[PDB]
């Protein structure tokens, strides 16, 4: 840990203590994460052990790469890539003009990309918040924080629940579902979706229930026939009101057909009907940014 | 060949390689303890044996005690000369790192030096459980011995409305297979096969050749060798009799298969070696 030398703190948080340092040969800049291991009465902390070993196996141009995992004295280092700005930053000081369509574009494509590799590894983010998309000045953005991820095996088994920050947080989370897998990810995906177009969160809950509501109030109340089961899940009460789904054309203006209805499958009720990554990525949304690939029909 | 059936959220075929590229990734010799001439093989049955019974006391998960068995293994694959004492301490500190990484709610620390009986203390798993993660290049996420079997059992009961991800399977018939795996991971020659072979030969002596092809994708010449190795083992299981699903108090009976168990075991470990 010679040739780094801290420059800015970018934040302390649940992630832990992250500096950007650069480093003085050769003027590479990284994002520097430390960790007080003689603070850490359990060791080193499981978020950081699953972090690590999840990142070691996914090498993924849209996911924010860790490159070195030192241990020093009484402190682990972990060395990431460094981006410049966050995404929920960029749409802030975007509020007022908008961001570009074709970017928008852009980026949730690449979302899609780096979410569809997560998946096809069997890992799940669980935490898919702007906060958590960094971009740089080439165009890109990455997933980042996977401290709150988790493998998912096949099949998968009942995992931690109440996870996901509230206002990205799916409705069969909030509805206490007993398992869960990708669908959680492309729900999250949806709300910043139509946050980067409304410039402002689509479900700003304050509380869980809150938070169901506000879904209710944009896509109707769920009944058996949009959602098997739904009657059935434990926090599911038959006191809930009965809102109308609100037409797409108000929710998100600025969008247009195709847009529209790629949404509405990233934003179904039922997880088993939701439209998946790598799906999402054959919708005509994109049909100008790709093209497909032949498919052997072997 | 990929018996999983049509993903909706990848591809099958990918999902697959990529779960079969990572096979190469983790490294198993069967011979790692030619690198310690000071150890026996039956140390190690004695070693994992114990941490068995460990998980069972605290109700830890069966993919995690696999998850301590391959990273014990595998840590000493990088290491060499070894000494009988510090056996337990690399033991209980690959298990440490499995409960953390595995466990919703995993035992504390002081818990994990309680079960050694004062031979390890709680800095001295602290300073091991680094040890073991720096030697294996932080290479955590393994594809254990049990988590095969949790593939091949949820395709052998895969309905006609193909969903891979939700559980269904019958829980007695998943513990008796794996009391058949739990006892030949205690054999340290079960390396030169990979795990999912060992999987898919401990499910084929409770079934057949076809079922496990079709749940496995694996054709019979590619566990011949594993079956005919894995043939003592499986009848010292039938010689026996099948283990019952145990009840677990504060586990909910939907996952109670996947609590791990143990049995004396041992002496059956030797009357497969006959
Ligand atoms: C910090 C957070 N959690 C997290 O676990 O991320 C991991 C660990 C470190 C890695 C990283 C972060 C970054 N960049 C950024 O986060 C954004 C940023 C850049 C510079 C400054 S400044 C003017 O110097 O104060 C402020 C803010 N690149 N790589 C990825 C939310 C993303």
């Amino acid at each position: 840990m010679e040739n780094f030398q801290k420059v800015e703190k970018i934040g302390e948080g649940t992630y832990g203590v992250v500096y950007k340092a650069r480093n003085k040969l050769t003027g590479e800049v990284v994002a520097l994460k430390k960790i007080r291991l003689d603070t850490e009465t359990e060791g080193v902390p499981s978020t950081a052990i699953r972090e690590i070993s999840l990142l070691k196996e996914l090498n993924h141009p849209n996911i924010v790469k860790l490159l070195d995992v030192i241990h020093t004295e009484n402190k682990l280092y972990l060395v990431f890539e460094f981006l410049h700005q966050d995404l929920k930053k960029f749409m802030d000081a975007s509020a007022l003009t908008g961001i570009p369509l074709p970017l928008i574009k852009s980026y949730l494509f690449q979302l899609l990309q780096g979410l569809a590799f997560c998946h096809s590894h069997r890992v799940l983010h669980r935490d898919l918040k702007p906060q958590n998309l960094l971009i740089n000045t080439e165009g890109a953005i990455k997933l980042a924080d996977f401290g709150l991820a988790r493998a998912f095996g096949v099949p998968v088994r009942t995992y931690t629940h109440e996870v996901v920050t509230l206002w990205y947080r799916a409705p069969e989370i909030l509805l206490g579902c007993k398992y869960y897998s990708t669908a959680v990810d492309i729900w999250s995906l949806g709300c910043i979706f139509a946050e980067m177009v409304t410039r402002r969160a689509l479900f700003p809950g304050d509380s869980e229930i809150d938070q169901l509501f506000r879904i209710f109030r944009t896509l109707g109340t769920p009944d058996e026939v949009v959602w098997p089961g739904v009657t059935s899940m434990p926090d599911y009460k038959p006191s809930f009101p009965k809102w109308a789904r609100q037409d797409f054309s108000k929710v998100v203006p600025p969008l247009d057909e195709d847009g529209r209805s790629l949404l509405s499958q990233m934003l179904h009720y039922d997880p088993n009907k939701r439209i998946s990554a790598k799906a999402a990525l054959a919708h005509p949304f994109f049909q100008d940014v790709t093209k497909p690939v032949p498919h052997l029909r072997l | 060949g990929s018996p999983l059936p049509v993903l909706s959220w990848a591809n099958r075929e990918e999902v697959w390689k990529i779960m079969l590229n990572k096979e190469k990734t983790y490294l198993r010799d069967q011979h790692f303890l030619e690198q310690h001439p000071l150890l026996q093989p039956k140390m190690r049955a004695i070693l994992l044996d114990w941490l068995m019974e460990v998980c069972e006391v605290y109700k830890l998960h069966r993919e995690t005690f696999y998850l301590a068995q391959d990273f014990f293994d595998r840590y000493m694959a990088t290491q060499e000369n070894v000494v009988k004492t510090l056996l337990q301490l690399i033991g209980i500190s690959s298990l440490f790192i499995a409960a953390k990484l595995e466990e919703i709610y995993p035992p504390k620390l002081h818990q994990f030096a309680y079960v050694t009986d004062g031979a390890c203390s709680g800095d001295e798993i602290l300073t091991m459980e680094l040890m073991i993660m720096k030697a294996l290049k932080w290479r955590l996420s393994p594809l254990t011995i049990v988590s095969w079997l949790n593939v091949y059992m949820q395709v052998a009961y895969l309905n006609d409305l193909h969903e891979v991800l939700l559980p269904q399977y019958p829980q007695q018939i998943f513990i008796q297979i794996a009391e058949l795996l739990d006892l030949c991971v205690l054999d340290v020659d079960c390396l030169e096969f990979p795990y999912g072979i060992l999987a898919a030969s401990a499910l084929y002596h409770f079934s057949s050749s076809e079922l496990m092809q079709k749940v496995s994708g694996y054709q019979w010449c590619d566990i011949e060798n594993c079956v005919k190795w894995m043939v003592p083992f499986a009848m010292v299981i039938r010689e026996t009799g099948s283990s019952k699903l145990k009840h677990f108090r504060g586990v909910a009976d939907e996952d109670a298969h996947n609590i791990q168990t143990h049995r004396d075991s041992l002496d059956l470990l030797d009357k497969a070696r006959a």
